[PDB]
């Protein structure tokens, strides 16, 4: 795409490494192309990224030229061992030589010579009819790797080329299967020294990539695909999405160079986090370049973090995240303090996406074994009375208050289980619908407790007397405390199953229960028409 | 008593006869798996300048023929114990890991060569010339040519400005006195390394050392040898025009260059060891060289300072 | 809803999220965050942290993970303070210094490691209660539950480790020891244990190495916990060489008492000598008249024989005190009896058992091995860097060494903005106190100048503050002492490498690299000559760049463009000024290098005197001088946006500095006096650059100074924008220095048109009112 | 800031300004998280009246109550440090819940 990628230059410095400099020698001939190369034998220069032939154009001078125009006349260059002016059918015998002879390039349909242009350093290329005296060139032949490598890189621009703009997908999806085996690390179990050389062959190959512009090819290619996406063929495209993802990790992963150049990028890849299907190869890519680069910690903001955070809040619990985030804390030993500020001022004081831990005290729940119900045509009557002495209470036994609760529960539902339980445990009388408890200051029910008042209000200490009474029939529950009424009760509940006293306490209590009769003096006259619970024994019980 | 006791029965317990590999065995292993290890830069290894110092003092510990026999035979097993446990090849590994820059764990590497191939032992070459062909490691001979680049000449102009010093009654430091030949040492060790490789008219690395068959990238060693000789000449001939009008020549003058004319002793040495067996190769690449102009710079400096240096009797 | 922790023993993603929580909360609190700390101690408190390391059914990541973030939120900040000083010996002389001995009795058996009396500064640690209502470094903990609770566990992990066991504490060996070894490793470099928990330490560790007259150490270990048990036998190592060097110190305090009495004897013996000989008598004065370092050489140089003045009786007693240390130090089968032959049979062992499959583990093993025969040089090494000080000055030392603390603790930083500004304030507190400027050589063994440059090549930029406290620091450290400024002087090629940093800042001055590579080598006559072309060639090549392109920061700023750099170009100028002249002298060598260096690239000279479409140097002073007069070309144009810089006396700086850098390369007349060609030629080509008719121009260019209103008012002129009496005289050094006056007419040309109205016009300020104006 | 009374005490002694009060509580969130205990390190809380240490709640019920007592106090995010809450455990603009007794 850019207009001036046919000219042609002397550069040092870095060039001589990259895939821009490899040039093929053509020979005119199909049978023996492999042989030797003598001198003054015509060839032609195909440059490996881009296809072209070096070629002596009509308009420009010394040019690139494509391959549908580049005729003998055009295209015809030897090697020539001075500037002082057959084919056979076999190997030949070996002239030009490899880092010893010097060469001078010569154009044949006009007899001009390859020479500079006299003026970083970065001469132009010109065919002069004298030249200068210093026109000699020195072949250097390259690895199997870069030549291999320069070829795909010219196959896969084109591709990506053609798709950025039917379109070939299954060739696209042949070609990313085959790029991302071709970047594949090697495995964990090879030796040492093999290992060694295969991570030195994937980094030039990655280095060789990147210094082609194919991250940013790939980059265009992800933008196209979801502007299409945007606007089956679907599965295809995501597909297709998601090997480009994977292929943009295997490109960056392992080197510091591609993802110190990508973190240019990071506020394009933090956007594009919000995608569900786009998610786990953005959060993969994010990572590589993390533990690469250094510089992306810095480049870090602080909308970056929210969206990797609210990333964490709208897709579940995934330690992936909570590594991302580790990562961003800290790089190679070094405290990066704007980021674990963030960190901790954004997770922390929500409290609903980490998981809480705290100590709890052990709740237990103690009843006797008086049960009342309600049914149609039964013999059972329906106000009850009992009463409760507490005669020694520890309060902040184990740094935390303790659990002391008195009342009525049914049959129905109340399993209090020690340990976990609904809220933050230490489940009691009053922690679900089946239970209706009073502690000395509030009512209980559901987990959810009322203030009520009461004369002298104070939470259960010692030497107090609570009274409880149950009226099965409207049905209600009420209490009271040291004879004083509390001003508050409990009604319009379910009178299925059994309804029995019940008392839940933690550590460091001492408490009495008295039912009447023989099983407990009451201290205080209980109300008119309610029954002590001993009267609910069978004749057949203790 | 630091420079006595220093290390003294470590490796003698590190090989003791209580794992298949013995600690010492372990310890070298672990020092090449780090040098095989890719990375951009040496990076500082006081560990191993340290185990390799140890090493290299353990093989380094008229007369009659039995005493020279039975020391011979004591040097033999003492470089045995190191390179039955695969020093040799360490040492091959530091030097293509040290990318052609000098540090002390490139002196430690060239010391502890030094140490196992002294006396032109020919299994350590033998094992060195099999891992260097075996791998095809381009990187042992970049860091060659890039170290023997590195090497310093005699420096004028820090001499001129030590005797301004001297002059102006300041007492110059170690450190300023070994600026005029910096790293001579290292430069000796170096030039020995490569001589104790042809060691014995060792043909193959003679040949080797010119030019590396099936390796992608070629470094001739000889003509690097003969850089280094021809810049060494230059620096002595400029000495001896500094001292040429003058009718003594002074202390530090005299240390200078009884330094280099060391390190020019070493050259010599290495060169005759690539060329003597005959090296038909070694030779004609030595014919088509600048060699000739340091032989005659130095037959200059030959006739001289044999002329100037007859005439006192504090120059003997 | 909340289920038990131990119900994670099965559900394993609710456990990997935890863990991974707990790691994460043990990175935002990492390298010393106080706030994020104290933040955390309302999320996990110390009785769920206590509870989570004594509890045995715990899953082994989980135990881990609730491990180190305890050490986290309320160990790492001392330890790492502890790890941070603990390579300098800072020793007083008191009662109790004396008191070290090497060995413990006369049975010449070795002590325990760690126990005993310590006498070096060590500062503490702060800590504060986690309150959220109403912060001292780390959340306050116990620390006496804490230790017992961890001996004890540790006590009862030794116990039931037998290898029938088949429910160690999180599932495996690692996870029962690892954790407990960390902690008992972070309170043991704290100092929290005493002298009876480091004994059950160690007789935990081997019984029978450190008995009263089986362990962990002979037992079949994992490789994490042979980590943690190498961890603790190097900070043995470190117990013992601070105990030995105690000892020597104490020992030399006696031997100094001894030595100064017997001198003081001798002394009086000799002074009272009726009828000594002249050459005995001119003998003893030159040897008492040597320096105190020559007189502690001459004494303790016992190969003198005769020569050394040292009685019989001390040499006996240093002779004893000498193998005594050096049998302490282990320099010249059985069960270990010392410390030294325990590590060093434990590694052999461990290495020839099994092949060791972890790289930490062999280069712990290895380096605990090493540095078991390397006693003497690594008693060296301490030595070096022990340093003795008085009573009178330990307080101040200790705020001293609290605050290089400090900065050490800022090293693993990415500069925090509070942290600036706590560098900041630790950096103008280090200044103030007395010792740094009383004890120069103190500073120098804490490697203060080191630190600060860590700093800044850390910084380095964004922050122009830090690096301008920084740079005043690193002056200041300077001008104390010469060998401060040599020990600056050897940062030379790293400060010229970033000294192209704040220069365009006028405010900066003084506060920059570049002022900080000049203060290395100002007036050091043996440094200046230490100088190497290459940096003095990057200088120059700096000040090329600045005279081809104008300055970017002041082009943003809307000044026109002139076309070059003058602003940075006389910095690198007075750079090279302070290179070539030293003394009221200069530097021969470093001014032929820079006069050959700046006619190499001519760019440096200015525009003026490029050649060939240069006007002159009178021709320039006199455009400065317009451009100064014009308001549109000294300014930027109003409404384009604390000190302006004006353009016309930015370019007559540069000339004058060029001027007198030219000046000051000028050759003595005693190197010209003796037909030194080279001196001859400089000074050829330093004449053939300025004529004197340029020079006496400038010298005659009338100054505007202040008057007297009619009004009553005074009227001075602004120095910062106009033609300057301080632009003149690099013009009378240069024509004293290369010209010289040796004829009658010049002189009186020269004293009729350039000096003379100088002479009346400081005469003409000699009012009441005008003669105290700047 | 309402007060509810847990427990009562004396009814007589109050804390004056200048005088050290020893105190022991729980400080929560309206919704149940619990951040902050003085019994969960068994360090009691001491601090002085007058000086402004404290929040305005804090203070406010640390003078209403007696020797003694145990009571429950409702902060009022204006008083719970405003808008620029202690971060990473109180939100801003968050209501806070306090059990303080005061042991001396
Ligand atoms: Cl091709």
């Amino acid at each position: 795409n850019d207009a001036q990628h046919r000219r042609i230059f002397y550069e040092a410095g870095g060039a001589g490494t990259r895939a821009r400099s490899l040039w093929r020698v053509e020979p005119l001939r199909i049978s023996w192309s492999g042989s030797n190369i003598r001198w003054g034998q015509a060839f032609r220069l195909r440059h490996i990224t881009t296809g072209h032939y070096l070629a002596l154009t009509e308009d420009q001078g010394l040019l690139l030229q494509d391959r549908a125009k580049s005729d003998t006349k055009s295209t015809a260059f030897s090697f020539r061992a001075s500037k002082e002016i057959r084919d056979i059918e076999g190997m030949g015998v070996p002239e030009i030589k490899y880092g010893d002879s010097v060469c001078f390039v010569q154009h044949i349909a006009s007899g001009l010579w390859v020479t500079y242009k006299a003026q970083p350093l970065k001469r132009k290329v010109i065919l002069h009819q004298e030249g200068h005296m210093d026109d000699g060139l020195t072949l250097q032949r390259c690895q199997r790797e870069e030549s291999q490598a320069a070829r795909i890189i010219r196959n896969t621009t084109a591709l990506f080329s053609q798709f950025v703009s039917t379109l070939p997908i299954q060739e696209v999806l042949q070609t990313l299967q085959d790029l991302i085996a071709y970047f594949q690390p090697p495995e964990e179990e090879m030796q040492h020294e093999d290992k060694q050389n295969k991570l030195r062959s994937l980094k030039n190959r990655q280095n060789l990539f990147k210094e082609e512009g194919m991250l940013a090819l790939v980059l265009n290619c992800i933008d196209r695909l979801n502007i299409y996406n945007s606007v089956e063929s679907g599965m295809a495209w995501k597909e297709i999405l998601n090997l480009l993802y994977k292929l943009l990790a295997a490109l960056i992963r392992g080197n510091r160079n591609n993802c110190a150049q990508f973190s240019n990028n990071l506020d394009w890849l933090i956007s594009k986090l919000d995608r569900l299907e786009s998610s786990s190869g953005i959060l993969e890519v994010l990572h590589c370049i993390l533990i690469e680069s250094p510089e992306a910690l810095n480049l870090i903001a602080e909308g970056h973090i929210k969206s990797i955070i609210s990333l964490l809040d709208k897709h579940g619990r995934n330690h992936k995240v909570l590594d991302v985030l580790c990562s961003l804390c800290l790089c190679n030993g070094v405290a990066v303090r704007a980021n674990q500020n963030l960190i901790c001022d954004n997770l922390l004081p929500r409290r609903n996406l980490l998981l809480q831990t705290r100590l709890i005290n052990d709740v237990t729940s103690i009843r006797p074994n008086i049960f009342l119900g309600v049914a149609e045509g039964s013999a059972q009557y329906k106000k009850w009375y009992f009463e409760l002495i507490i005669d020694q209470v520890d309060p902040f036994l184990t740094a935390e208050p303790t659990h002391l609760r008195v009342g009525w529960a049914s049959s129905s539902g109340y399993a209090p289980y020690p340990g976990g339980g609904e809220g933050w445990g230490g489940n009691g009388v009053g922690d679900d619908l089946y239970s209706y408890g009073f502690d000395g200051l509030h009512l209980w029910s559901g987990r959810i407790p009322r203030a009520v008042a009461s004369i002298n209000l104070h939470l259960l200490r010692s030497d107090d007397v609570v009274s409880c009474c149950l009226d099965l029939g409207v049905p209600s529950i009420s209490f009271r405390i040291n004879g004083q009424p509390v001003q508050g009760m409990f009604e319009n509940f379910n009178t299925d199953g059994l309804f029995f006293p019940v008392v839940s306490f933690s550590a460091g209590v001492k408490v009495r229960f008295l039912t009447g009769g023989r099983h407990g003096e009451f201290k205080f006259l209980p109300p008119s028409g309610y029954a002590p619970c001993y009267e609910a024994l069978l004749p057949k019980e203790k | 008593v630091n420079e006595k006791t220093q290390y003294d029965r470590l490796i003698p317990i590190l090989m003791k006869s209580p794992k298949q590999p013995d600690p010492l065995h372990q310890i070298i292993l672990h020092f090449s798996r780090n040098a095989l290890t890719e990375r951009s830069k040496l990076e500082d290894d006081p560990l191993y300048t340290s185990y390799s110092s140890m090493m290299a003092k353990s093989c380094q510990s008229e007369k009659t023929f039995e005493e020279k026999e039975m020391e011979k035979q004591k040097t033999l097993y003492q470089q045995a114990r190191l390179h039955e446990r695969g020093a040799a090849e360490m040492v091959l590994q530091m030097i293509s890991a040290s990318k052609g820059e000098m540090s002390p764990m490139v002196v430690e590497t060239l010391k502890l060569g030094i140490a196992i191939l002294n006396g032109g032992n020919a299994g350590v070459q033998q094992k060195m010339l099999d891992y260097l062909k075996e791998k095809k490691d381009a990187g042992f001979f970049q860091s060659l040519s890039g170290l023997m680049q590195s090497c310093s000449v005699l420096d004028l102009n820090a001499f001129e400005r030590q005797n301004k010093a001297e002059g102006l009654g300041m007492v110059t430091e170690e450190g300023t006195r070994e600026k005029v030949l910096q790293n001579d040492e290292f430069t000796r060790d170096l030039f020995r390394f490569l001589q104790l490789l042809c060691e014995g008219h060792n043909s193959d690395f003679q040949n080797f050392l010119r030019t590396q068959m099936g390796n992608t990238t070629t470094i001739n060693v000889i003509i690097s040898t003969v850089d280094y000789l021809l810049r060494l000449q230059e620096s002595i001939s400029d000495f001896y025009w500094y001292y040429s009008g003058k009718d003594i020549i002074d202390e530090s003058g005299q240390h200078n260059f009884s330094k280099a004319l060391a390190v020019t002793k070493q050259i010599f040495n290495s060169l005759t060891e690539y060329i003597q067996g005959p090296c038909i190769g070694n030779q004609q690449s030595l014919a088509h060289s600048r060699l000739w102009d340091a032989v005659v710079g130095f037959l200059h400096v030959f006739a001289n300072m044999q002329m100037k240096l007859s005439q006192d009797s504090s120059q003997i | 809803r909340c289920v038990d922790i131990l119900e994670l023993c099965e559900q394993e993603d609710l456990m990997q999220f935890h863990y991974h929580t707990l790691r994460l909360y043990s990175a935002v609190c990492a390298l010393g965050n106080s706030r994020v700390a104290y933040a955390l101690c309302g999320h996990v408190d110390l009785s769920q942290l206590f509870y989570a390391i004594d509890n045995k059914y715990l899953p082994g990541l989980l135990r881990s993970g609730f491990y180190d973030l305890l050490i986290s939120i309320h160990l790492a900040n001392a330890k790492e303070r502890k790890l941070m000083m603990k390579n300098e010996y800072i020793i007083p002389i008191t009662s109790a210094t004396r008191k070290i001995r090497l060995y413990p009795d006369e049975s010449k058996r070795h002590g325990l490691p760690g126990v005993g009396l310590r006498t070096c500064l060590k500062p503490g640690f702060r800590f504060s209660t986690p309150c959220f209502v109403v912060q001292k470094q780390s959340p306050e903990i116990p620390l006496e539950i804490l230790k017992t609770k961890a001996l004890s566990m540790l006590t009862e992990a030794v116990q039931h480790s037998g290898a029938h066991i088949r429910d160690p504490v999180g599932g495996s060996v690692e996870f029962q020891f690892v954790p407990v070894l960390k902690l008992i490793g972070t309170l043991l470099v704290m100092g929290v244990f005493d002298d009876d928990d480091i004994r059950q330490i160690l007789l935990l560790i081997d019984p029978s190495v450190f008995g009263e007259h089986k362990g962990l150490l002979q037992t079949r270990l994992p490789e994490s916990v042979k980590l943690q048990m190498c961890e603790l036998l190097s900070y043995l190592c470190d117990c013992e060489l601070q105990h030995r060097v105690e000892a020597i110190v104490a020992f030399g305090d006696i031997y100094v008492s001894k030595l100064q009495a017997n001198q003081k004897s001798r002394y009086n013996e000799l002074m009272q000598a009726l009828n000594m000989s002249a050459a005995l008598t001119a003998r003893k004065t030159r040897e008492f008249r040597s320096p105190p370092q020559e007189q502690i050489n001459m004494l303790l140089n016992f190969q003198l024989g005769e020569n050394c003045p040292c009685p019989e009786e001390i040499r006996e007693e240093l002779y004893d005190f000498h193998e005594d240390l050096l049998i302490h130090c282990g320099v010249p089968e059985r069960c270990p009896t010392t410390l030294k032959e325990l590590i060093s049979q434990t590694m052999i062992r461990w290495a020839q058992e099994d092949q060791i499959q972890d790289a930490e583990l062999v280069r712990m093993m290895f380096s605990l091995l090493q540095r078991q025969y390397d006693s003497i040089g690594e008693l060296l090494q301490a030595l070096r860097k022990t340093y003795t000080i008085s009573q009178a000055s330990v307080s101040d030392t200790i705020n001293l060494l609290a605050a290089l603390g400090q900065i050490r603790c800022l090293l693993s930083v990415r500069m925090g903005k509070e942290e600036e500004l706590l560098m900041i304030n630790g950096l103008g507190d280090i200044m103030n106190n007395k010792v740094f400027y009383q004890h120069p050589n103190l500073m120098r063994v804490l490697g203060m100048h080191e630190t600060v440059m860590e700093v800044m090549v850390d910084v380095l930029i964004a922050f122009p503050k830090m690096v301008a406290s920084c740079c005043r620091f690193l002056c200041y450290f300077c001008r104390i002492s010469r060998q401060n400024q040599k020990a600056m002087f050897e940062h030379l090629s790293y400060l010229l490498e970033n000294s192209s940093v704040g220069l365009a800042s006028p405010s900066m001055r003084g506060s920059t690299p570049l002022d900080v590579a000049a203060s290395s080598v100002m007036d050091n006559n043996e440094l200046a000559l230490g100088l190497e072309e290459p940096d003095l060639e990057k200088v120059v090549t700096y000040l090329a760049g600045c005279g081809l392109q104008s300055c970017p920061m002041l082009l943003a700023k809307g000044y026109p463009d002139v076309g070059w750099n003058p602003i940075e170009g006389e910095r690198y100028l007075s750079f090279l000024r302070f290179a070539v002249f030293v003394n009221s002298e200069s530097v021969e060598e470093n001014a032929s290098v820079v006069v050959k260096l700046l006619i190499r690239r001519p760019e440096c000279f200015g525009p003026a005197l490029r050649g060939e479409g240069g006007n002159g140097l009178l021709a320039a002073m006199q455009g400065a001088i317009k451009i100064s007069e014009n308001p549109a070309l000294d300014l930027p144009s109003q409404g384009y946006k604390e000190e302006i810089v004006h353009m016309g006396n930015a370019i007559m700086s540069f000339y004058s500095a060029l001027i007198d850098l030219l000046g000051r390369c000028a050759p003595e007349m005693h190197l010209i006096q003796t037909g030194k060609g080279e001196a001859i030629r400089i000074r050829s080509i330093l004449r053939s650059l300025v004529p004197t008719e340029d020079l006496v121009g400038i010298i005659s260019i009338p100054l505007k100074l202040p008057s007297l209103n009619k009004d009553g008012s005074i009227s001075e002129p602004d120095m910062a924008a106009n033609f300057c009496p301080d632009h003149k005289a690099p013009m009378v050094l240069f024509l004293d220095r290369v010209y010289g006056i040796k004829d009658q007419t010049f002189l009186l040309h020269l004293l009729e048109v350039g000096f003379l109205p100088d002479l009346r016009a400081s005469a003409s300020l000699d009012t009441v009112s005008l003669s105290t104006t700047e | 800031v309402e007060i509810e009374t847990i427990s009562p005490g004396d009814g007589r002694t109050f804390p004056k300004k200048g005088q050290t009060c020893v105190v022991h509580y729980t400080g929560m969130l309206q919704n149940g998280k619990k951040f902050d205990s003085s019994r969960d390190r068994n360090k009691p809380f001491k601090f002085r009246i007058g000086k402004q240490e404290v929040i305005k709640g804090f203070e406010e019920g640390a003078a209403q109550m007696s020797l003694g007592q145990r009571a429950k106090l409702t902060c009022t995010p204006d008083v719970a440090y405003g808008a620029t809450g202690h971060p990473g455990v109180i939100p801003p603009n968050a209501t806070l819940i306090f059990d303080v007794e005061l042991l001396n």
